[PDB]
């Protein structure tokens, strides 16, 4: 299967160095003459190109933007099909989603395959894992409240991925405390409450925390 | 060098609209322009390349052109799913060489049927109350256009503090979602017989209510 995916720390402290890795596979017969770029996007703002490295040739390119041009390094490890972005002296304004993207050789250039993006937060605040609480229920809604974590992101599945229909995970709220909370709800037929187990699986990679919570019938249901 | 796009564009279903991208001789003037579609919160996808070519899978209603130092994306028959941000990009051979993206254009498809919000309201869980906290959670989904206002009541009186509400965000089905949280102490929660979340969307207000329970 084709893939292109970014990995690296979700949190970095100001002045420290960020290292992100782009890994790919599944298109080895299309890599001749290709290049890989890093592109970022602060929340609610435009795409910004950072750097490009040629896969077969030795050249690389970096943005001329004055606040970035001395802080960026791009490199490659062909033995692993990886491209690495190293960015020094990180600042809170560098908080953004970082994407890697491919340009194939066929002077026609473009970014035809993109990774899913990886969120990087630059902050002095420490990572904090979530506390998960059940949200007890023709249909019924039940869910999980994922409270007080930092930084983003959290993902939520149900029944180990087995249950996907009727699931809805909401974007997080940012509290004045600086911590995030989010909720995930699944809408199910009422009568399935007695025949189906519902467990939310919460993953907070930044804190290396995973939580399974079974959602039971409401206690003191008056 | 920068690429210049209008910050926003709009049309109604079935209309044909264009989005422009203005550059210079060293980018658009001498290199292929590409366009990208992005739903906020998800990765961009290639939409047009080589000035006027359509990547595999992209619907035929999308087309691109370029002349001199400006390029244009045309959408011929707006559909609901076309609501997105659109970026142009081009390589620039000046200086040491660099890519440039435009600032993006947010496209709204106006004149669509309204979709009223589904609202679910949860009370604090017994587990949270045991942890000396109380959160009411109002989840709002499947609405269009993407704007709501939320008001909370304690019994029949307006709530004056403790509410945090998210900005609306696009769902995968091109409708919007948002959530509102009311934080109380367990003592505040038990000091009223009900609480309500009232959601107003395009002048229409609905509400859900929950009531504390006590089993001693």
């Amino acid at each position: 299967q084709v893939n292109l995916r970014e990995s690296g720390p979700a949190l970095v402290k100001p002045t420290q160095t960020l290292t992100l890795t782009c890994s790919f596979s599944g298109f080895s017969l299309s890599t001749s003459g290709m290049s890989v770029s890093w592109i970022r996007q602060p929340p609610g703002k435009a795409l910004e190109w950072l750097a490009l490295i040629d896969w077969d040739d030795d050249t690389y390119y970096i943005t001329y933007s004055s606040s970035l041009k001395t802080r960026l390094t791009i490199s490659k490890d062909t033995s692993k099909s990886q491209v690495v972005l190293t960015m020094t002296n990180m600042d809170p304004v560098d908080t953004a989603t970082y994407y890697c993207a491919r340009t194939l050789r066929v002077y026609v250039r473009d970014f035809d395959l993109w990774g899913r993006g990886t969120l990087v937060t630059v902050s002095s605040a420490s990572t904090k894992g979530p506390s998960v609480f059940p949200l007890a229920p023709g249909t019924a809604a039940l869910g999980c409240l994922v409270k007080d974590y930092f930084p983003e992101p959290v993902t939520v599945s149900w029944n180990s991925g087995a249950l996907t229909s009727g699931v809805h995970t909401f974007p997080a709220v940012l509290q004045s405390s600086g911590l995030y909370s989010l909720s995930s709800v699944v809408t199910v037929p009422s009568s399935s409450l007695g025949t189906q187990t519902y467990i939310c699986n919460v993953n907070h990679k930044p804190s290396n925390t995973k939580v399974d919570k079974r959602v039971e019938p409401k206690s003191c249901d008056k | 060098p920068v690429l210049t796009q209008p910050p926003s564009a709009s049309g109604t279903p079935g209309q044909r609209v264009t989005i422009s991208c203005s550059g210079s001789s060293s980018n658009i003037g001498s290199n292929t322009v590409s366009w990208y579609q992005q739903v906020p919160g998800t990765a961009p996808k290639l939409l047009i390349y080589g000035n006027n070519e359509r990547p595999s899978g992209v619907p035929d209603r999308f087309s691109g052109s370029k002349s001199a130092t400006s390029a244009s994306l045309a959408i011929s028959g707006l559909q609901s799913e076309d609501e997105a941000d659109y970026y142009c990009a081009a390589w620039d051979d000046s200086l040491n060489g660099f890519w440039v993206f435009g600032g993006g254009t947010k496209l709204t498809v106006l004149g669509q049927p309204k979709a009223a919000p589904s609202v679910t309201l949860f009370p604090p869980s017994s587990e949270e109350l045991q942890a000396n906290k109380a959160t009411l959670v109002c989840l709002i989904s499947d609405f269009y256009p993407g704007a709501v206002t939320v008001a909370w009541k304690a019994d029949s009186s307006p709530v004056k503090a403790g509410v945090e509400t998210t900005t609306p965000s696009k769902q995968s089905n091109n409708k919007y979602a948002a959530s509102s949280y009311l934080s109380l102490t367990p003592e505040q929660w038990k000091s009223h017989k009900s609480y309500s979340c009232q959601v107003t969307h395009e002048g229409s207000t609905v509400e859900k209510t929950v009531a504390p329970t006590e089993c001693s």
